[PDB]
């Protein structure tokens, strides 16, 4: 039944829905790695929490987390894994099974269907636009611009929602939210909040930078 | 929006002290103060203490005046 | 005075003046505001300040004629 | 021009001396400080010095502040 481990993650943030090489550079977790394999393959990464401690213990960690996949596995001989990953959906824990490793029963997975995407075809492009115009006018996020072409046909909200929030970067514990945040439109929500506050806060940088240069 | 403004025009002394200042900390007691907001606060004079405190920091270095509206 | 002196060497405490003649104000006992330039530390400041022990004998003069 | 030239030499000039004075003054007096901290002084007051310290330091020309700093 897919059982799964409960490997936190330590100072990055891993989307689900996204490829990304993921780093386990805790020299304590290699034990999880043989398991990792023992179990279909599958590996289960839980967001980075209250500050990292190299304490294993169920009270100080979360149910919550992405899941990934191992499509192939490079090593060096430094204690840290480099693992390329494909997440399909969130998985949650509700029976925790004390270790060394920690193992989690899992349970039926937490997915959603789109119906009616009308609606939804107008939200995409609000909230495509609300980035659009910030990553070409703001640029001290430095993000990527050649996809355009072929982000506009597709028409996903649950990938599409954690690709944007992968792109930009703002306040970990909102990241985690949208991370382990069953409600996919409140990650739309909240999304296209950060992106208008990063407008308006760009436009004051601009003109209170503009006012300085008026005032010299 | 507001509130989230009220935090990066926070962060905008921030800014103008992470060369100036080794610590900002002091500069964060009426940062942290910010809470009034949360402490009754009828809505009007919620919008006129955020409006007095968002904007009373002109200069964060010496400044009596400066310092002046920072006491009050 | 000479009482105080007498008292202060005779628990080995440390013996000093205050002036209270003058005094009508909190800044003169206080201190004044450090974000000006104009600036001076209260009298009781001093007398602390003079002392290099926690516990001095610490007088204050006349009460009578404060102001 | 001349003003301009002059600024930029005449300021300097001075700020050279003011960042040695700087270094001389209230960085020598904390250190004397520090010497008499070993009974654990509370360093808080210390600390709205530095805040002081940190802004005045960074302005080597004038800063009339870090005078009151320094006898403070």
């Amino acid at each position: 039944r897919l059982e799964l481990p409960v490997i936190p993650l330590r100072n990055t943030v891993i989307l689900p829905h996204t490829t990304t090489p993921v780093d386990v550079g805790r020299a304590k977790s290699k034990r999880a790695v043989e398991e990792a394999m023992g179990a279909d393959r599958l590996i289960f990464l839980v967001a980075q929490r209250d500050p990292e401690v190299d304490d294993p213990a169920p009270d100080d960690l979360y149910t919550w987390g992405v899941q990934a996949v191992v499509k192939q596995a490079m090593r060096l001989p430094d204690g840290t894994l480099q693992v390329m990953v494909e997440a399909r959906a969130r998985a949650q824990v509700t029976d925790y099974i004390p270790g060394p490793y920690l193992r989690a029963r899992g349970e039926v997975f937490s997915e959603i269907f789109p119906i009616d995407e009308a609606v939804v075809r107008v939200l995409v492009e609000e909230l495509k636009e609300a980035f659009e115009k910030y990553v070409a006018n703001h640029k001290s996020l430095r993000l990527d611009r050649y996809q355009l072409e072929a982000v506009k046909g597709t028409s996903d909200p649950a990938m599409l929602a954690d690709t944007i929030a992968y792109h930009a970067t703002w306040t970990v514990a909102e990241k985690q939210e949208i991370l382990e945040l069953t409600d996919l439109e409140a990650r739309l929500k909240k999304v296209l909040g950060l992106l208008s506050r990063d407008l308006e806060r760009f436009e004051l940088d601009k003109r209170v930078a503009q006012r300085v240069k008026e005032q010299m | 929006d507001t509130n989230q403004r009220e935090y990066y025009l926070r962060e905008q002394m921030k800014a103008i002290q992470k060369e100036l200042g080794g610590e900002d900390g002091l500069s964060d007691l009426e940062a942290l103060r910010k809470k009034i907001e949360e402490v009754g606060m009828p809505e009007a004079v919620k919008t006129k203490a955020l409006k007095e405190l968002d904007r009373l920091e002109r200069m964060q270095q010496g400044s009596p005046e400066a310092t002046v509206a920072r006491t009050y | 005075t000479s009482l105080g002196r007498s008292i202060a060497r005779s628990m080995n405490r440390k013996f000093h003046r205050i002036s209270l003649g003058g005094v009508r104000d909190e800044a003169e006992i206080r201190g004044h505001r450090r974000t000006y330039i104009g600036a001076m530390p209260g009298k009781l400041i001093h007398a602390m300040k003079q002392v290099g022990v926690i516990n001095p004998v610490i007088l204050l003069d006349e009460i009578d004629k404060m102001s």
